[PDB]
DNA sequence: CAGCACGACGTTGTAAAACGATTGAGACACAC
DNA sequence: GTGTGTCTCAATCGTTTTACAACGTCGTGCTG
C-alpha cells in the first residue's frame, strides 16, 4: 500500500502546490530517500524532480536527496536520477554547483551495466 | 433502452426485476478497447453505449412531474415576515416525495456499484 | 548442457582478467547456414548468441533475447543431444565410450 | 576362516538458479 | 496536421524446485 500511494501521487495532483500546504509531508518522502525498494526509491526521485521544475527556489535544500541516488545498486534509480540532473543543470545558475553534477557525472564513466 | 425507462419510471412494482438482468447481460462485452469505444458525444468523446442504460434507468428514478397542485397558494408578497396563504408544511411536502426520490436513487445505486 | 550450477566465482572464472580494463561482459555468437534442419525454415540465416555479466545471462535468437527453455526447445527439435553429446570430446577425453 | 581395507552406492539436508506476476515506456493508429 | 488512444517491448520481487555435497551401508578383494 505505501508502494501504490507514492506511485499514484507521482501523477496525481499534476500540481506541486500540495506541498506549498504542506512542507512535512514533503519532508516524509525525503525520509524515505533510502528505502529498501528499489520501486519506491525513483518514485521519489520524480516527485522531486517535478517539484523543482514549478517550485524552483529550492534548488540548495533538495539537491542532497538528488545526487544521493546515482551511487545506488540499481540501475532504474540510476537512469533516472541522471535526467533529472540534465534539467536542474540549465535551469540553475550557481556554477559551484554546476561542478557538482559534473563530478558526479564523470564518476559514473564507466559502471556494472 | 427508452422502453426499459419508459416501463422503468409507469410499472415499479416489477422496477427491480429489469435490474436484475440489466446488469447480467453485462458480461458478456466486448473485452478489448478498440470494439468497446462506440458513438461518440457531443463534446468530442467516445464511450461504449451500453453504459448509458444504467444512467437512463436512475435518469428516470421516478422523478416527481406533480411540481403544483400541493398548496393552497403561490407566492406571498411578504416571505420575510410570514408565509402569508401558502402553507409552509405544504412547501415541505416535497421531501416526502424527494425522500421518494432520493432514498430510492441510492437504493437502485447499490444494487448495481 | 554444460556451465549450469555455477556460482559466483564461477560465473566470474570464464572472464578476461588483465591490466587493460575491468571487462564486465562477455559474448559469444555462432551463424548456422542450414537449410531444413533446423524448424524455423523461414530463416536461411540463423544466429544464436549468449550473453554473460557478473550478474545476469540472457540466451537470444535473432536479436530477439528469449528465455532458455525456448533455445533448449529449439536445439532439442533439431538433431542434437542436451547432454554431454558424443560428438564432442574434450581435451584427453577421447577414451570415454570404451570405458564406461 | 576370518578379519581388514576400500571403494562404489543410496539417503538427506541444503543454497542457488530459475520461475511468473507486476510495473512503465516507444511505435501503429486515427478523425476531426 | 495534430493531438488520440491503443497495441507491443523491458526491469524487479516473492516462490520453487532442483542440483549438490556430505554421511552411513554394503560387498568384493585379499592376507594372515
Amino acid at each position: 500500500l505505501r508502494t501504490k500511494c507514492l506511485r499514484i501521487i507521482n501523477q496525481m495532483k499534476t500540481i506541486p502546490s500540495i506541498l506549498r500546504t504542506h512542507p512535512e509531508v514533503l519532508a516524509q518522502i525525503i525520509s524515505k530517500s533510502n528505502d529498501q525498494s528499489a520501486i519506491v526509491r525513483d518514485t521519489v526521485l520524480d516527485l522531486l524532480g517535478t517539484y523543482i521544475m514549478a517550485y524552483r527556489e529550492t534548488i540548495p535544500q533538495i539537491y542532497g536527496c538528488i545526487i544521493s541516488g546515482i551511487s545506488d545498486p540499481s540501475t532504474i534509480v540510476r537512469k533516472r536520477a541522471i535526467k533529472q540532473l540534465c534539467e536542474v543543470y540549465e535551469a540553475t545558475e550557481d556554477l559551484n554547483i554546476r561542478v557538482d553534477i559534473a563530478s558526479k557525472l564523470l564518476t559514473r564513466s564507466n559502471d556494472e551495466e | 433502452f427508452q422502453t426499459l425507462q419508459y416501463l422503468f419510471r409507469l410499472y415499479p412494482y416489477q422496477r427491480d426485476f429489469i435490474i436484475e438482468e440489466s446488469l447480467t447481460n453485462f458480461s458478456h462485452l466486448p473485452t478489448a478497447r478498440s470494439v468497446s469505444r462506440t458513438y461518440r458525444l457531443s463534446n468530442g468523446k467516445s464511450i461504449q453505449y451500453y453504459s448509458t442504460l444504467f444512467v437512463r434507468l436512475i435518469q428516470s428514478c421516478s422523478i416527481q412531474n406533480l411540481f403544483d397542485s400541493e398548496i393552497v397558494q403561490s407566492e406571498s408578497k411578504s416571505t420575510e415576515a410570514l408565509h402569508s396563504g401558502n402553507l409552509t408544511e405544504h412547501l415541505k411536502t416535497v421531501e416526502s416525495i424527494l425522500s421518494k426520490s432520493r432514498h430510492e436513487e441510492y437504493r437502485i445505486a447499490n444494487h448495481i456499484v | 548442457d554444460a556451465y549450469t550450477h555455477l556460482s559466483r566465482e564461477e560465473r566470474q572464472a570464464l572472464l578476461h582478467e588483465g591490466p587493460g580494463a575491468t571487462v564486465m561482459s562477455a559474448y559469444v555468437e555462432v551463424t548456422f547456414a542450414n537449410a531444413d534442419n533446423r524448424f524455423p525454415t523461414g530463416k536461411s540465416e540463423v544466429v544464436l548468441r549468449r550473453t554473460i555479466g557478473l550478474k545476469k545471462d540472457e540466451y537470444s535468437l535473432d536479436k530477439k533475447t528469449v528465455s532458455k527453455t525456448e533455445v533448449i526447445n529449439l536445439l532439442e527439435s533439431a538433431g542434437f543431444s542436451r547432454s554431454n553429446p558424443y560428438y564432442i570430446v574434450p581435451q584427453g577425453r577421447v577414451t570415454s565410450l570404451t570405458n564406461a
